[PDB]
């Protein structure tokens, strides 16, 4: 939910630096993730509704022990809300912050074998949205900036034509490229247009509405911060500052 | 429920300004306990009573 | 005031440290307590209710 | 030597590992409460010639304004609660409600996601097996009553041994005619009508003799714990309810006649303890399905 | 070729015609609703050691004060009550309760009368037909629960047919021992233990194999629509005490063991759905008459 | 000829004749009443975030304040109430309570112990004897609904007397193939799927043809004086209870699947109208056993 309200590349990183990779690991079983099965939506049929289970759908499903599930993991938590079920990390590795395992070597975990086709294809990114697939590039260019694999990434971008022309613009080393960007990343958030109480076809949507209810509910509660009415209750090291800048960037 | 809440207290008021009418139903003794902190008795009584 | 501190040796801690401290020192109040919704109907008279 | 068995007790399929922390067990216990309002609001209603009792407990179930033109099917609420029943009953049927839906719906109203504070008593006889000679015939029917249908062809008498488990608490057997059992080496009395039985005395031998067939009536009891909400009437109503709207309709699981056959069938299995767990929520959950269809009907 | 059918689908009698308008469901709901008070006013004049709270429900429902030297009838509304019950079973009941008499009897509460507001589920299992071959021997036993017993006398393998009607929503099948079944024109699938099946899913055939005896345990659920009142315990209590009072004692009617085979043998016959919404009217006046009769013996 | 009868009905035990007075009759009435205040109170105290009212509900039933770290059985009520079951089951089982106790407990609540205010109908079926030639099979199973299976080997048709007792009110016949059923020495009618029979009427004779058996189901309702908090759904599970909770074990008694069965047993017994009137006080006591042993599970 707070992953999914951040609208900005200045502001999904300033999250990804605060947020331990255990926030990304779920610890419930859930199901396998490709799966054709029938759910029940009563609100417009009596019939059962067939569908297909799948990895960025908001409730937990079972993951992979293997890097390659981790890394699958931490996008669907960007992307979807929720991680997947790979227990037995370890303490070093799961108290990391997302951006370390994501931008750094002194983490211990090795992700240079990783093919960013296999990764789209298995999280199906043709059912992403165009914010859904500006989130998973961004994971992507963290990746290819730690393993030194920056052509690779470029040639992937160039094959996907599609992914090519939404593809953010910054460079992982510079905290100036970050400020610039404008790219609205925003998956949630107050909504201009009607939003009813009211059940979605497929799971991915209604899972997705979920979150955009939860956090109109989470926008008036009292645990949301309102930067207008309090912000000199915020303590100094985590107040919003203009010259903001991730460690090393 | 607000119907409950608002029946409840024009009923408590009803009963409390009839009992304290003409000879009061209760003594001045248990007055002078309900008001030993300043309210006034029939304030005491109120509270007592719900 | 009532441990005999000051705002900016308290600045950095947290709630779960600040509550110990003032439950140590012997002050139960520390909890924030959640409000009872009472529900409330409009009767509808020539207007549809609410 | 032939084996029979009851129909109920073979092959209980996998339930399901999902939706039983307590977070979920107070969802499915404050639905059940909600569904409860639903449905006596509704009564109210039809006394008092007006609609606001029902607009009243409608919103607070479904956390929305009934609308005309709009068919009244529960919410969220009743989204969320249809999904969950059929993930419990089956391994395969798949997990699709959001953790920050089980959350949010779970703080409408303070109560306790306890499963045990209450028991109840369960009329399915389970009969694990029944070893009989070569010219014997054995049948079995029937799952609250238990009627064992045997015929002895061969020369002399022959013995059955009847296999009750080890979960029941007692079992009562009354045949057609006065016969003989007893316990494993153990020696035969006489002729009687009915019989007390303990199933955790062990394996029971039955006298059959040459002639007319014997016919053994059984009935069981067994205690599980519940929560004090359970209602039994209320739980197997909502079990045929689900199962005619196609809740159960799932690949590679086992239909069942009764609530009762189905949670004796899956605490005989392996691993019976932690599958009548989740077991009980289900009822719970059938329970609150129950109410909650009853108050808003389709034809 | 032999047919068996179910004991209780046969001979569905005919139903009163009469009592069946708004005015008369709405009295129906009001003895139901005034005869509920009835019995927890009694128990409340237990615990209080006060009689008050019984004088006060037995006016409403009897007009008149309890006496200790007259015996405690419940009044018009009483007689009214058994009339109607008397007139829905059958069409050869007098039926001489007058309107002038129902309608002022549903002012003493305000009710709707609605029949459709809620649903009930009915256990009783319906076998219109099984068709068995020659050698076959077909015998079925119960409602609740219905026993199909067959024994193949032959040489090879027999073919049964199953009809369970059009109106029960889903069948389920367990065996004895495990057993084929399958739809006509469908292939047979590997013997098992438990069929679930949907009634108009047409006949389905039975393969019994030569030797020992196959009994097939039939349950069966249909839903029919019923008032939000509706109480299937004190239904099936009314539907025993009334046959013992005599109220269903008329000539050319067929009897049935409960109000659960009752309806669902009226349903089943021809244009059966005409009879089922007098069939539920009745069932709410059976529960009002064993609340009323329970607080009110005589 | 051979003699078929119901397991049920055979040899019923002598019952208590223990706490019977007026005294114990009003222990056993404040011992259901306020057990049922005990299961109230806490679905109450659910709804609210109180112990309040399950504290009062519990002080009252069992003199002493509830306390954290305590098993909470249930006071001396809980072990009164006990003790009486016991008694009630069998004259073999010892008397422990004292009268000054049982009066003592009576007093905390003003309640009526007349037991036969109301009525309850019981469904078990009195087959007392089923009289048969030498060349047939008669085997009988069930007792809430009893199956009698019937096979004629012979060359002609044969005879079968059925005798229902003279307590049940009404038996209902269903067979599988409909036959011919009539009183004695009284002409058969033509063939029909069900009887409707009033047991005090006479022995009634059955004509069973030669060839495939003949399955009559029978299905009876007997009504039986009880108080009127009685409830069928309650007395059962704690009849269950009482059995599980082994209080029921004594030498030289009977055991019964149901509560049903065994009330049923008694009336047909010598003494049966003293026999049923304490059976009554019994079906109350388990009741309120079923509901404090529900709240307070030890």
């Amino acid at each position: 939910m707070d992953v999914l309200s951040k609208g900005s590349l200045k502001e999904l990183l300033a999250h990804l630096e605060k947020t331990p990779l255990e926030e990304a690991i779920s610890y419930r079983i859930g199901t396998v993730p490709y799966q054709n099965v029938l759910i029940s939506r009563n609100e417009y049929y009596n019939q059962l509704y067939p569908d297909t289970t799948s990895l960025i759908d908001g409730v937990s499903r079972e993951g992979q022990r293997n890097v390659n599930g981790l890394i699958m993991s931490i996008i669907s938590y960007v992307v979807s809300g929720s991680g997947h079920y790979i227990p037995n990390i370890g303490f070093m590795l799961l108290r990391r912050s997302i951006l370390d395992i994501l931008t750094k070597h002194d983490t211990g975990l090795v992700t240079n074998n990783l093919n960013y086709g296999i990764i789209a294809r298995n999280l199906t990114v043709s059912k992403m949205n165009c914010e859904q697939r500006k989130r998973m590039l961004i994971c992507f260019k963290l990746l290819a900036y730690k393993d030194g694999n920056q052509n690779d990434y470029e040639i992937y971008l160039n094959q996907n034509i599609p992914l090519k022309q939404i593809a953010p613009n910054f460079i992982p080393g510079d905290m100036r490229t970050v400020i610039h960007n404008q790219d609205q990343l925003a998956i949630v958030g107050i909504p201009a247009y009607r939003l009813t109480q009211s059940t979605e076809l497929s799971i991915r949507d209604d899972n997705a509405k979920s979150y955009k209810l939860g956090y109109v509910d989470w926008y008036n509660s009292n645990s949301f911060l309102r930067e207008r009415s309090e912000f000199n209750l915020i303590r100094l090291k985590d107040r919003d500052t203009k010259y903001g800048k991730l460690n090393g960037w | 429920t607000s119907g409950s809440i608002i029946n409840h207290a024009n009923n408590l008021n009803k009963v409390i300004n009839h009992v304290f009418a003409d000879k009061p139903l209760i003594s001045e003794t248990m007055l002078k306990i309900l008001t030993i902190d300043g309210t006034t008795g029939k304030d005491g009584y109120r509270n007592w009573l719900d | 005031f009532l441990t005999n501190t000051t705002y900016d040796i308290v600045n950095n801690d947290t709630i779960d440290v600040l509550k110990m401290k003032l439950r140590n020192q012997g002050w139960p109040f520390v909890e924030r307590y959640n409000a009872v919704e009472i529900d409330m109907s409009v009767e509808p008279l020539r207007s549809p209710g609410q | 030597a032939n084996r029979a068995t009851s129909a109920f007790l073979d092959n209980p399929h996998p339930v399901g590992v999902n939706y039983v922390d307590e977070g979920s067990r107070q969802f499915v216990a404050v639905a059940e409460l909600l569904a409860s309002k639903l449905i006596d609001s509704s009564r109210e209603s039809d006394e008092s010639n007006s609609d606001v009792p029902f607009v009243q407990a409608y919103s607070k179930f479904a956390d929305d304004n009934p609308r005309h033109l709009r068919v009244k099917t529960g919410g969220k609420m009743a989204n969320a609660l249809t999904n969950v029943i059929r993930s419990y009953y089956s391994i395969n049927a798949p997990a699709i409600v959001p953790q920050v839906e089980i959350d949010r719906l779970a703080s409408k109203a303070t109560v306790s996601g306890d499963m045990y504070n209450s028991y109840a008593i369960f009329n399915s006889v389970p009969i694990v097996e029944v070893l009989s000679p070569a010219r014997t015939t054995v049948s079995i029917v029937g799952s609250d009553r238990a009627d064992v249908t045997m015929l002895n062809t061969g020369a002399g008498a022959a013995n059955i041994t009847f296999n009750f488990g080890q979960i029941a608490e007692t079992v009562i057997l009354k045949g057609s005619v006065p016969f003989q059992l007893a316990r494993l080496n153990q020696p035969m009395p006489a002729a009687r009508f009915t019989y007390k039985l303990r199933p955790l005395d062990g394996p029971f031998i039955v006298v059959l003799p040459v002639g007319n067939p014997l016919v053994i009536s059984a009935t069981a009891a067994t205690r599980i714990q519940v929560p004090l909400a359970f209602n039994k009437a209320l739980v197997e109503s909502g079990f045929q309810t689900a199962m005619n709207d196609g809740l159960f309709d799932i690949q590679n699981v086992n239909y069942y006649s009764s609530f009762d056959e189905f949670i004796i069938s899956q605490y005989h299995a392996q691993d019976g303890i932690n599958r009548v767990s989740t077991c009980v929520i289900l009822g719970l959950a059938l329970q609150a399905y129950d109410q909650m269809r009853r108050a808003l009907p389709v034809r």
